């Protein structure tokens, strides 16, 4: 008979941080506000009544309806701080709570350190279908950023929102198998400055420096400095592996490290082939070898 | 990579039924990334339906209200949208798109390889 | 009296956080348990929903809600929201969200090409199969868009089993328990390990064979140490990234073969310099490559 | 290598004692399990040892009618089958668990034996 | 390299209103760093108002008591302070500052590029 309870939600995001690349998770600290209208009630002085923390339980035990809202994409139970009910004499009920949770989402870091991510929060009632409880609207409020040069991530655009219905095949046990879902999304790009100057720039100077073997004049010098170069990429690959995030795929920097290996290895072959087939003519590939590297690099 | 072709739409009276089909061909190993959208002249392209993250679930726009159903045929790389109890407000050209990336099944930005579309008209 | 038939449904949202050393993994999901009790009266003769802290009040008042244990969960699982749905016909549906650490046998000897089986084992904690038996089990997993960005590649739909565990230390037919078993098969995504670890290692080990193309016993022997040192420098690059294991993997064997190859060359180089000026054996520029690949194929017989 | 024996024809309600001789690199009989396969049907689990001491895993159709035991001295396992019924007619195989993480999965067993036929009227 | 210029100050009677403006120029990426201060003759420059950390919030000194309101026009790099119900105690020079860094937007020491200021005299 009765229509669904309309619930208005507002989410305040204080901080998105603690990205875990391999687990595709991220930490979110904020507030959730949920408002709906109940049966009108008496309140002291006919002013809004406030119920905090453990006291909320006494009211639910006394018959107050407080539906449980679940973060669909939260990993484990969120860390809930203070929580509050505001009951108005006209029936309005406003639930407010601080939360800190780990959230999951499809995250592609293949373009690291130039990757873009969409941090999302998915809210959905745990027990009441959209014939008993639906989300009427969603408002999102984010942090006011001063200067983003110090921030790991650069936010782009306003937070997007969606209200949709989720239908579950396994709930055919008349027409109450659908649930209302809120979705928040924060678009952000990574701050690459650190990785350009401390990782991509030095690795460039090292790969480039390896090309100077073609300027040593004896064959025993070209091949032996090549091992010093090979050893420099190894030492550098380990410097990066100790800082850059762990991923199940290669990134731009990894392919550069790999290219450093291939360049040095190929050079070691050209140095020996040119020796046994003291041909210093092909040793004039000082310009041929670097160009061939860059040509292959585009592909 | 892939290409999408819609079909199954036409003229129907208010309350009728239509079944839209979308056939995919190319570098696609699953139909989970395909999603239906619609766009009538005057409004922006709005989401309609796509598959949910967990098996057995499906995401529908708030205006579906249980009237449309998204079915699948992973063998034939085809998806179907059974549209019933049609309203005059459902009139639009319905597009079929494939998810490119991101992590928001509802955002058209994350969809590409759009198809020509199929016109769906509903009169009184 | 017949046992209560309990129907179970497990939804798996995420499997991640493998601890190679402890052979554990995390699983986020829902568990649904349905059975039929005695009929009851409900508000408006409609289904009654009871959430979280309110469940305890029905149990204290007699509502039977058996505890179902995860046999292979490490520590208490992180239980989030949970509800009961009490139907007037007697049906009872228990639904709860869980995040737990789960264990099972995991063999990483074919790393990075290893294949694992992620298991959940569920069993009543106190009621034997004469009192509570699992009548059926259904599993629902994530619909994957594309797995190229994922660490593990799922292979096949979830496998299920319902069996009876008989315990010899409970002494008539009252020592058998009903157990559900779910298995998710997965293969490791090897792309990164192929390109950034195995490939550079092959180049380092191959490049150590260049010493044979030096025209001085002095050059050949001295450069062998720079190669030995390169394999060591590479050793802590793999050790810092590859998982901690109580046994050797494939990559580890490569690393060991590298140590031997370079050490072999040191002996041959010295052996050549005192056998007769034996530049003929110094022409082992093909023997050493061939010998390594031969022994290398045998290494991966597992 | 594994070899079964003890099958045959029995009247509905009778008993049989299947035996599985094990030979080779097998530190303990724990790795061994029993399976059965009727014509046209798939090979289904029957019984193997439980992970923790004192436990044994049995298929749901056993219903306390079968009992797996072991003779580590002779390096063997026995399947004592009682209250047999026509539904139990099948070829009973003996397998050895070669890793994996599922005692009840045929995919995790190798070194199968020829099998021994069990037939109940 | 940032320059700030205030305006809108003048003479007013007790209970009157003023609207102060501050225009920012140079290397500035947002008006959130901007904050209003005031300094009286022979008194320490004290905080007045600045944006809050979370959207929709604003920080006000204890003596504001709802009388003042801070608003902004990011497109034009400007902030405004509407001052109502002025009292003689509000007589002072009102300075516009930009938040350099730190983590205390109420501390004048975390602000720089101060402007010349606009005089506010409340007569009574
Ligand atoms: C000599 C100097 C030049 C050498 C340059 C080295 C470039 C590095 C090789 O770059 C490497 O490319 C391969 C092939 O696409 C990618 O490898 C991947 O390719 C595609 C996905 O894109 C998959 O189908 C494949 O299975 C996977 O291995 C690696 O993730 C990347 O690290
Ligand atoms: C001589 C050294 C140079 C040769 C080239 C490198 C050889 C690398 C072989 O690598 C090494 O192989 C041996 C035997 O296969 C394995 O050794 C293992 O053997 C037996 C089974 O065969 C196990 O029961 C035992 O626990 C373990 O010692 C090691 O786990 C692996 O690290
Ligand atoms: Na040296």
């Amino acid at each position: 008979d009765a229509r669904p309870v309309d619930v208005s939600v507002s989410i305040f995001i204080n901080k998105i941080y603690g990205v875990n690349t391999l687990e595709q998770t991220y930490k979110v600290d904020g507030y959730i506000v949920a408002q709906w209208t109940g049966k009108p009630r008496k309140t002291p002085g006919d002013k809004p009544l406030i119920v905090e923390n453990t006291q909320i339980e006494r009211w639910i035990n006394n018959g107050l309806w407080v539906p449980a809202l679940e973060f669909i994409n939260v990993v484990g139970s969120p860390d809930t701080g203070n929580k509050r009910l505001m009951l108005f004499p006209d029936g309005r009920v406003i639930y407010n709570a601080r939360f800190l949770g780990s959230f999951s989402n499809d995250m592609d870091f293949r373009l690291f350190p130039f990757d873009r991510q969409q941090f999302v929060l998915e809210l959905e009632p745990f027990s009441y279908n959209n014939q008993q409880l639906r989300f009427s609207d969603i408002q999102v409020y984010t942090e006011n950023i001063d200067n983003e040069e110090i921030d790991e991530w650069w936010i782009r655009g306003k937070a997007s929102t969606h209200i949709s219905d989720i239908r579950y095949d396994h709930l055919s046990s008349p027409n109450q198998n659908e649930f209302s879902r809120i979705t928040v999304r924060i678009d952000a790009v990574r701050n690459p400055s650190y990785y350009l100057w401390s990782f991509i720039l030095p690795l460039g100077l090292i790969i480039a420096a390896s090309w100077s073997v073609f300027w040593l004049e004896s064959f025993s010098e070209r091949l032996q400095t090549s091992f010093t170069c090979m050893l420099t990429v190894v030492a550098y690959a380990f410097y990066t592996s100790n800082i850059l995030p762990r991923l199940p795929y290669t990134t731009v920097i990894d392919q550069m490290i790999i290219a450093g290996y291939g360049s040095i290895f190929a050079a070691i072959l050209l140095i020996i082939f040119a020796h046994h087939r003291d041909d210093l003519l092909i040793q004039r590939s000082r310009l041929a070898f670097p160009l061939g590297f860059l040509a292959i690099g585009s592909v | 990579q892939v290409q999408l072709q819609e079909s199954g739409g036409g003229l129907v009276q208010a309350g009728g039924s239509l079944r839209l089909s979308c056939a995919a061909s190319g570098r696609i190993f699953s139909t989970n990334v395909m999603g239906w959208f619609r766009q009538a002249p005057g409004k922006e392209r709005e989401f309609v339906a796509t598959v949910g993250r967990i098996g057995g679930s499906t995401v529908y726009a708030d205006f579906v209200k249980g009237r449309f159903t998204l079915s699948r045929d992973n063998a034939k790389n085809m998806v179907y949208l059974q549209m019933n109890s049609l309203k005059p407000e459902d009139t639009a050209v319905y597009y079929c798109g494939a998810r490119i990336g991101g992590s928001d099944r509802l955002a058209p930005e994350n969809y590409g390889y759009w198809g020509q579309g199929t016109q769906v008209t509903v009169s009184s």
